[PDB]
């Protein structure tokens, strides 16, 4: 699956 | 999806007021909530597999508008929409993705607030 990438968590 | 459905029963309840004024409001102010404010935009985020995998999208903006429009019959129905939103996130994203941790932290608060919801009266 591609997924959404980092969100700086 | 739709924020109103002419064939679906809807009404006001004190529990649904709680979902609107406590649960939605508390989650919206959380710094992890912004990926859930609007429907997932598979084009802007370049997720050509998102709608292949997720068939029943849900987001907090839709839930909020449904509450304002008396779309729900019971608080349990609105809880089910929150569940669809979180479950979609777990089903689609990679297990190690940042958004999964964000969903987990919000869902813990969701369940804590549901545990305190007033009895239906």
């Amino acid at each position: 699956v591609i997924g959404k990438g980092g969100k700086n968590i | 999806p739709e924020v109103s459905n002419p064939s679906k029963p809807g009404r006001k309840t004190n529990q649904l007021q709680y979902m609107q004024n406590v649960v939605v409001k508390t989650l919206w102010k959380h710094q992890f909530a912004w990926p859930f404010y609007q429907p997932v935009d598979a084009i802007k985020l370049n997720l050509p597999d998102y709608h292949k995998i997720i068939k029943n999208p849900m987001d907090m903006g839709t839930i909020k508008k449904r509450l304002e429009n008396n779309y729900y019959w019971s608080a349990s129905e609105c809880m089910q929409d929150f569940n669809t939103m979180f479950t979609n996130c777990y089903i689609y994203n990679k297990p190690t993705d940042d958004i999964v941790l964000m969903a987990q932290a919000l869902e813990k608060i969701f369940l804590q607030k549901v545990a305190q919801m007033p009895q239906e009266e």
